[PDB]
């Protein structure tokens, strides 16, 4: 028998159906020493096994579906296409007479609609507001075709065909937001159809476009309360503004002479509005709001008398 | 008044119509246009107008005159698009070619696209004169046409939705002052005011740890108020009582 | 319920100018270099629309406009209910209302208060009422200058 890593991820890796798909043995970087020429090299081999979503026994990998439906290159296992059935937890192990490793891993097959609604679980692209021309491109095409065959790319804004908009332009694998507005937020799908061996083969991405706050227009933090013209003549909430920064941790926190209920709030731009509230000697103290990001640090007392 | 370089397409919109020289539906054309054709020309509908055109010999130097040039584009880091004027009269096909200061740009920091010219990374630097020219097809023969626009750049600032500091949403005060302040956000505002509102309608200096434009008005009443904040994104109001 | 006032000058996201001609309709085209071109007196009142997103919390409310050429102040841009057209008319009704959005940096929109849905946009050189599509989204957007 062999020794079994457990199960490489939870996550279901997601392909649509009656696409064609490569999904990859993660052995070789998540579990092992070794990289998949160097253990080609050492005179071993990957076979592959998997147990269909509805069945509750392992099954080898047919290799000899009609047109190779189902072919192993290298470290990846290929679907050409994707079918329905093939959702199910998959396990590929390399082995010898002398040495033996296996991982597994689930593979969920998602139906799309026309209008491309699906399970799928896309990628977020956020995008820098009227901050130059921007492009995204159609996720995950390498290794489907080669070079000398330059593919059909059409792309969609939620379920219709973009020819051009009057500041979008498609340009076959990319997508150009010449002045990038919140108008142009949504789900952009890409549709990549190649010929392959006499058959027809298509590729569909979405992507959700989110405009977010330019980083010329990054701030540090604004205290707006407290300030002097509110006094608190006897509970106080910090309110601070925080431009978008990409990747910043934003922060804001109240000191009582130097130590010691949090709600924030979001624009179209994705900036945030935090506010922290907070409640004998106790009107004696320096009451004192601090905020922090990428580009400062600030600070204000609120009058307590 | 309407204009055009000489040995160029000229077609032109006036205000069942009536008036070398063609005419095609409600409009007229040269082609090409010669300086001699440079008049006064009538329209009637069956209800009238008239326009000037004037026909020009191409610039001696590279700048032209301010008198042949369509109005200025004030852009901005956030609007580097420059329109070709008059472009959609004639039968024109992309790629439009775009020039700055009479020298070609030949980029992918100049991005045409319909009508329009995108300026990557746009700065103070690329402020000019741009010379749009395309082409107008006609029966087999293509005429050319240019024309041209002046753009300059100031860097904006951004704006917000208003947000009032003083006095806070729920509140009640007990010779009376009551202060209304708020901010707008950082850079130049078209509109931004600040007001006091008593029973829904008009009533006719240290400043907090804040780098944003904000506004104050102080109502004071020597003897339900309403604070409203607006600008182009909309208005919020802070009513107190006393 | 009068909020403020103020004089400006309407252009196109395709920088082409708006224009009042004495004897009253609207025009749409682009102008020569410095030479003056027609301003318009906006009225901003409070709109009954949401301020679509003002924030958490915040009862944030757009604002509404109605628009007058500065020559003779009461004229009023009106909306046709049926006729779908944007025409200079001589107190107005909801039909010189126009919800005012805000849709980038430098340009906004107005959009029928007398009939939701629909932007003031420029077609054939004039003002219609149009829907906001975003192949053409630059139909419906506006520069104020002062
Ligand atoms: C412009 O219209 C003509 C007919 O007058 C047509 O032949 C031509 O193809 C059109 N323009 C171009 C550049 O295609």
């Amino acid at each position: 028998r062999c020794d079994d890593w457990g199960l490489d991820t939870m996550r279901q890796i997601q392909v649509f159906e009656d696409e064609p798909a490569r999904i990859k043995c993660p052995l070789f970087e998540h579990f092992l020493k070794y990289n998949y020429s160097t253990a080609h090299s050492s005179g071993l081999t990957l076979i592959w096994y998997w147990t269909r979503q509805d069945r509750d026994l392992e099954e080898p990998i047919n290799f000899r579906l009609p047109e190779n439906r189902i072919s192993k290159e290298k470290d990846v296992l290929w679907f050409r296409p994707t079918l329905l059935q093939d959702t199910g937890q998959y396990t590929c192990m390399l082995r010898n007479t002398t040495y033996c490793s296996k991982v597994a891993f689930p593979l969920e097959v998602v139906q799309k609609d026309s209008c491309f609604n699906s399970a799928m679980r896309f990628p977020v692209h956020k995008m820098y507001i009227e901050h130059g021309i921007h492009k995204i491109t159609c996720p995950n095409v390498d290794g489907y075709f080669p070079s000398s065959v330059k593919p059909s790319v059409t792309w969609y804004k939620g379920c219709t065909e973009i020819v051009d908009f009057h500041n979008v332009l498609p340009e076959g694998m990319q997508l150009s937001f010449f002045i990038p507005l919140v108008s142009n937020n949504g789900q952009y799908t890409c549709v990549v159809t190649y010929p392959e061996n006499g058959r027809l083969f298509h590729l569909t991405r979405t992507v959700t476009v989110k405009v977010v706050g330019s980083p010329k227009d990054a701030l540090p933090p604004q205290i707006y309360s407290p300030n002097d013209r509110v006094v608190y003549e006897k509970v106080i909430p910090c309110k601070v503004y925080f431009s978008f920064i990409m990747d910043s941790h934003n922060e804001v926190w109240w000191t009582i002479d130097g130590k010691k209920n949090e709600s924030v709030s979001y624009s179209s731009t994705e900036d945030e509005t935090r506010t922290q509230i907070l409640s004998p000697e106790d009107l004696r103290r320096n009451y004192v709001c601090h905020a922090r990001n990428t580009k400062g640090e600030a600070e204000q007392a609120a009058k307590v008398k | 008044s309407s204009w055009g370089l000489e040995n160029e397409a000229l077609i032109v919109r006036c205000p069942p119509v009536e008036w070398r020289i063609f005419v095609s539906r409600d409009r007229l054309k040269f082609l090409p246009a010669r300086v001699e054709d440079s008049g006064i020309y009538a329209c009637v509908i069956r209800k009238t107008g008239y326009l000037n055109v004037t026909i020009h010999k191409k610039p001696p130097s590279c700048n032209i005159p301010d008198y042949l040039m369509y109005s200025t584009v004030r852009g901005s880091d956030k609007n580097f698009k420059i329109t070709c004027p008059t472009i959609d009269l004639y039968n024109w096909t992309a790629p439009v070619q775009w020039f700055k200061n009479c020298k070609a740009l030949q980029e992918p920091r100049f991005r045409a696209h319909r009508s329009y010219l995108f300026i990557d990374n746009v700065t103070h630097d690329d402020e000019g004169d741009y010379t749009c020219q395309f082409t107008h097809a006609e029966n087999g023969t293509n005429y050319i046409v240019t024309a041209t626009r002046s753009f300059t750049v100031e860097e904006k600032g951004f704006s917000m939705f208003p947000v009032i500091t003083n006095p806070p949403y729920n509140h009640t005060m007990e010779p009376a002052s009551i202060a209304c302040s708020a901010c707008f956000g950082k850079g130049s505002h078209f509109l931004a005011d600040v007001l006091w509102q008593i029973n829904k309608t008009v009533v006719g200096n240290e400043s907090s740890s804040n780098d944003m434009d904000c506004l104050t008005s102080v109502l004071r009443i020597t003897g339900e108020y309403d604070c409203l904040a607006l600008n182009l994104h909309g208005m919020i109001r802070h009513t107190i009582r006393l | 319920s009068l909020l403020t006032q103020s004089p400006a000058s309407l252009s196109t996201y395709n920088d082409q100018s708006v224009s009042f001609v004495l004897e009253y309709v609207i025009n749409v085209d682009d102008s020569g270099k410095d030479q003056e071109q027609d301003q318009v007196l906006l009225r901003y009142y409070e709109s009954p629309s949401p301020a679509s997103q003002s924030g958490d919390g915040v009862d944030g409310k757009k604002l509404m406009v109605n628009m007058s050429p500065i020559k003779d102040t009461d004229i009023w841009l009106h909306a046709n209910d049926k006729d779908y057209s944007v025409e200079l008319q001589r107190s107005p009704p909801e039909q010189a209302f126009f919800v005012l959005h805000k849709k980038s940096s430098d340009f906004v929109s107005f959009e029928s208060k007398n009939l939701p849905g629909t932007y003031i946009g420029v077609k054939d050189n004039q003002l219609a009422l149009v829907e906001e599509k975003d192949e053409s989204s630059n139909n419906i957007m506006f520069k104020l200058s002062k």
